């Protein structure tokens, strides 16, 4: 018989310790594995593909169309959509990229937000994309949005338009849930000269619009999504 | 002067031509090939048909108009009645294969629209009834006809919102699935090549679809000015490398 | 590892940023591609996003009840809650459900815990000292009918007797049939016109039995299992979108009519911030 | 150590440290250069 | 090691003793100075001065209390102690508090012992045995809000089961957002004209939340909850003054007003002894 | 199965013991340290820094 | 003294776990074994023997 | 191990699936004597039908 | 590692993975080969 | 022995055995040294 002595904490489960169990079922052989195309490895895998925000947002019950940013033809000078970036909520939050962040508690990295042009084509438009670092207000016109993260979209052959929201922070990590201190700034979109449309050619056009993670990101310190919840167990 | 752009697909006794492609996908990665003998289990030889099942068939044509919702088809479903594919469907126990599906919609530079064609594998449809009421046999196995996103819900059918994917998930996000846009102003056709991806090495041709290929308009079609307002949008679909096991009396199936 | 390299001025005929996103392709821009950077490490390597990490902690699956009280006259122990059974399955409970659903084949072994506490809602001199015995009954072997049936005696089915207040742990091999669980399935059990569709025809497994080993006392003592369930040895394959509307039934897709909008309303414009 | 005959009873696995997104974000046939015109 | 050397008489032109204080420096002068000292030796090397040491034994940090009692009819359970929180701090409790103040970053794990005990203050037959539910409730993780929601399915979220009267043990990983913890910060969370200042911005690690699995006795039994906290692998930056008035608040350097005089009065003289 | 015996003291809790705990965020990673002037390591350190004595105590 | 935690499951009695026990009678001798026919090792040999089946079950 | 090799057509003066149950033999005839198979190998090899493990609970 | 001395105190014993079916199938005096004559 | 896999989870750390009290007792620019005047 050797002597031993048990620490504080001796009895209790922990639903995260990783430790070994007796086997139930001695001695069974599973089914062998066969090959099946797809596997993933971790969650970082997956957040890099891009899904599209419903950043259109205004309407009432959940539809179709508020994927759908509308351009008006001749407009000058004007803006295009706004939005913050707390990607844990908002625009941001039925994302695939929304919806895994919020596994998580904290995240660091940098966003790929692209737009991809629907219009005829032989319509022609230039559009400003602007990122505005934590610090200052959402924009309130292009003079002010021009000043920080931009790009200028030239509408052709090449339909899509990548724009990279680059890690700027004095922190090295941020809250998922939307928090001030943490927070990451504003996206806003104006006409940089203004859409035109072919003749014979009418009404709006629009933009549909992506968000995934560049290879940058870092996810940590998982918990509990506020996205899923439950009354009753469920039954068959 | 490759381009991304023209492209040929030969398969068996058909060939397909596109002067409009954006690039083709092959989902995960990995393009469809027999079954290997280390993933075997049923002891019997199969049945490789080989081009008598593997060339292109054209399913009926659909029709675009501003007020269409989206149209879904299950594989092999949607092939139970092409040819000899079909036959050997009914007449074999097992049955395994990938394929090229191929959707074709053309319009002009003043067009406007914008099609998600994608393919979701293990495809499990939602009632619209809601608590477990469960979608009968018939109406996930609508043929070559294919589902109807803006028809009327059935009793015994399944729903057929789209912001949900016919079950519980956002339409936003069906773009983690294997797909490809079809967008009037750049695009015309949309191919996708489908690896056979199960949890069985082979499996029931009749009881199980493995895929539901899914066609939606996202940004709706704007036709020029007192054009007519409609495109029809065609889909052609290739089984490759097929192979039957376990040949018999014939199925029987529901209606 | 660079996170970031450093990158300067581009005046270019070579474009990263513009692309083609109707080929289906998620082009790997950086903010190097379009912004001047400065080196960085990631400092990090994404360990706890691992799938193993993400399936691997106990969830609780199953909250279920049974009592230990005189049988004496009860025609249905099953319905006295004399002991109660769990026609075991994973998606009852959604936490864990919403979490395994983003993949639609999955492959582990199970840990299983098994918590069990006891109440005495009603008048006791005290609390007794009760042990519990939770077997295991697959599919063919004889359910029990009394809570002190033959079957009980499970000379061939793994069974673990635990005190009521303990907790029991154990581990269970994949027990699936084919090569992966699927956490979902297009199919019918066979071809029949009015069959049931979905996975509730795959996933059959067996089913838990719980009983009280010992005979009553004077009171009634009611005690409540809780069983938690970590994956172990984890395989996931092909990803899917999450689910956004609730559930509804165990292993249909299912979601309720007229449910909520679950993409938040702008309070605002497009415009707005 | 392990303790326990099976393997089913040892403990959690140890990190894939595989990671590869490009079968979920580059499925496509041929292949594309970032910089190069997405459709030539 | 030599605490003092051996050293006689000196009429030297070089004076170790005379200085500039206002310099900022403090000359190391010795008593081998300015007195003839002989050798000894210092025979201790300042092992128990260290900083793990110092901050590395377990201090109370929380007192809590839940209790079992029939939730019938209750409309607010974390009003009636069904279950209570603890929205995470480590400066409630000033012992410990004024000892991290010394520094003003601070990094390190922590091991966390939780001890439960019970009291029946009215008539009960006996003592229950009760599991209490110890589950963390980090930052936009849903809050539960009956004892028994969906909440403590706790799923993804690490939670520890112990028994009321035992202990429970675990360490949890430096969780700040930072390189260190600030013990303090002159800042705020954003330029606003109201905003809060201090810490209690920067300091934000959600919140833990407590509750016992079983339902209810006869009698109404309360659990009080002590949390203790030991750091382990401890580093600190930047000493200060030690806190001399009386604390108020969490995170605020505030002191009461009309506070007493901090420093002893002589009763006597500066000339008394 | 290796037979044990438990000694007096088992199962008690001293705030100043030192051992090893499972830890409740298994995988997760700090974030990184990035240098700061100023360290301290014993308080033998700080107490050699002289500081004013209140010796006018009479107020 | 050694230092020990102990885990969930302690205590219990499962069916289907193999450990060492104490022997009851340290030292007993068992008989010899002789030789006997028809070993059977696994069940895998036996459902090879073929028997009848009541095929005509309509008794 | 292989649970089936690979095996086809026969036209033969060899017939393994005639046999006489008279004589108390239970001739190991398998699948392919009588079909034309592929080869599958066993992945199994029946620890769990051990008799130590049968009476071993 | 055995903590104890005598051998009935050991855990369970291990796969025979001997297996021989063929003194219960075919226990016949003169040897049947398949595919030749059953009775000749 | 860690019979942990985490580095949170082992015990107290060691002593510093580092000590160096000059950044605090004197961080003057030009060095001092005792016994040469303080203000030359
Ligand atoms: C997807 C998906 C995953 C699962 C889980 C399947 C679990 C396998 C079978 O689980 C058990 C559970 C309990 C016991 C048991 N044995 C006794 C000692 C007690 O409980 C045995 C097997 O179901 N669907
Ligand atoms: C300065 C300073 C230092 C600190 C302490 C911060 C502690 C980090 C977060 O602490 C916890 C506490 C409890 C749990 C917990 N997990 C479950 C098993 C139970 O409790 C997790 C993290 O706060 N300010």
């Amino acid at each position: 018989g050797l002597p031993t002595t048990t620490l504080p904490g001796s009895g209790q489960f922990l639903t995260t310790d990783d430790r070994q169990s007796p086997s139930a079922l001695p001695n069974y052989e599973p089914t062998p594995r066969i090959h099946i195309p797809g596997k993933v490895h971790n969650l970082l895998e997956i957040i890099q593909v891009d899904t599209l925000i419903p950043m259109n947002n205004t309407h009432t019950k959940d539809e179709v169309n508020s994927y759908l940013i509308p351009l008006n033809a001749n407009r000058q000078n004007e803006q295009v959509f706004g939005t913050n970036l707390f990607i844990g909520d908002g625009v941001f939050k039925t994302t695939l990229l929304g919806e895994i962040v919020q596994y998580y508690t904290h995240w660091s990295g940098s966003l790929r937000f692209s737009l991809m042009y629907t219009g005829p084509a032989l319509s022609s438009a230039k559009l400003i994309l602007a990122y505005t670092p934590p610090g200052a207000r959402g924009p309130q016109d292009r003079r002010e949005a021009m000043l920080g993260t931009h790009v200028v979209w030239d509408i052709g052959l090449q339909s899509t338009i990548v724009m990279t929201i680059p890690w700027t922070s004095g922190v090295q990590f941020r809250y998922t849930d939307p928090d001030t201190y943490t927070s990451a700034g504003f996206l806003s979109c104006w006409y940089q000269t203004s859409l035109i449309l072919p003749p014979e050619t009418t009404g709006q056009v629009y933009l549909l619009s992506f968000i995934s993670a560049c290879p940058d990101f870092k996810l940590r310190l998982m918990k509990d999504t506020q996205t899923i919840s439950q009354t009753v167990a469920l039954t068959e | 002067g490759y381009s991304d752009r023209v492209q040929q697909i030969t398969l068996g006794n058909s060939t397909i031509t596109t002067q409009e492609a954006a690039n083709a996908v092959v989902c995960y990665a990995e393009w469809p090939e027999y079954l290997p003998d280390v993933d075997a289990s049923d002891v019997n030889k199969t049945s490789k048909p080989d081009t008598s099942v593997c060339r292109f068939y054209t399913l009926d044509s659909k029709t675009w108009t501003t007020g269409s919702k989206g149209w879904c088809w299950k594989l092999p479903d949607a092939l139970k009645d092409m040819g000899v594919f079909g036959q050997n469907m009914f007449f074999h126990s097992l049955g395994r294969s990938g394929y090229t599906v191929h959707v074709q919609c053309n319009a002009t530079k003043f067009h406007s629209g914008c099609l998600l064609v994608v393919v979701i594998p293990e495809h499990q449809l939602a009632s619209h009834e809601g608590g477990n009421v469960s979608v009968k046999y018939t109406f996930t196995h609508p043929g070559e006809r294919g589902i109807d996103l803006s028809s009327a819900n059935e009793v015994g059918g399944p729903v057929k919102d789209v912001l949900y994917n016919m079950n519980g998930t956002l339409l936003g996000n069906l773009l983690i699935f294997p797909h490809q846009f079809i967008n009037l102003r750049t695009n015309n056709t949309a191919t996708i090549v489908i690896p056979y991806i199960n949890s069985v090495p082979i499996d029931s041709m009749t009881r199980h679809n493995n895929v539901s290929l899914m066609v939606i308009p996202i940004a709706p079609l704007t036709v020029p000015t007192g054009a007519t307002p409609s495109l029809p949008i065609t889909v052609t679909i290739a089984p490759m490398c097929t192979e039957f096991s376990g040949i018999r009396s014939k199925s029987i199936v529901p209606q | 590892t660079v996170a970031s390299i450093s990158s300067g001025p581009k005046h270019t005929q070579k474009v990263p940023i513009l692309t083609a996103n109707e080929t289906g392709a998620t082009m790997p821009v950086l903010p190097s591609d379009s912004i001047e950077t400065r080196t960085t490490y990631m400092h990090f390597n994404g360990s706890e996003t691992d799938v193993e990490c993400f399936l691997g902690r106990a969830a609780c699956v199953h909250v279920t009840e049974i009592q230990n009280k005189d049988a004496t006259g009860i025609d249905n122990h099953r319905e006295a809650k004399l002991f109660n059974d769990w026609k075991i399955n994973l998606s009852s409970l959604v936490q864990l459900r919403k979490k395994l659903e983003l993949f639609t084949y999955v492959r582990f072994d199970s840990e299983y815990t098994i918590l069990a506490t006891a109440s005495q809602p009603d008048s006791a001199n005290y609390s007794s000292n009760l042990v519990v015995q939770a077997m295991y009954v697959p599919p063919g072997a004889p359910n029990p009918k009394e809570w002190d049936d033959y079957t009980w005696q499970s000379a061939s089915n793994p069974s673990v007797f635990f005190k009521v207040g303990d907790t029991s742990r154990f581990s269970v091999p994949y027990v699936g049939l084919a090569s992966a669980y699927n956490c979902f399935y297009d199919g019918y059990s066979h071809d029949d016109a009015e069959t049931q569709y979905g996975i509730t025809v795959l996933n059959h497994m067996g089913s838990m039995a719980f009983r009280i080993v010992n005979e009553h006392d004077e009171h009634k003592t009611l005690v409540k299992i809780r069983v938690y369930h970590r994956a172990k040895h984890v395989e996931a394959w092909i990803p899917r979108a999450p689910r956004a509307l609730p559930y509804t039934s165990i292993g249909r897709t299912n979601y309720p009519k007229n449910t909520e909008p679950v993409i938040k309303k702008r309070k605002g414009d497009i415009k707005s911030y | 150590i392990n303790y326990y005959k099976d393997a089913a009873s040892t403990s959690s696995a140890g990190q894939s440290l595989s990671m590869d997104p490009s079968k979920f974000t580059e499925p496509v046939k041929d292949l594309m250069l970032k910089g190069a015109p997405a459709l030539n």
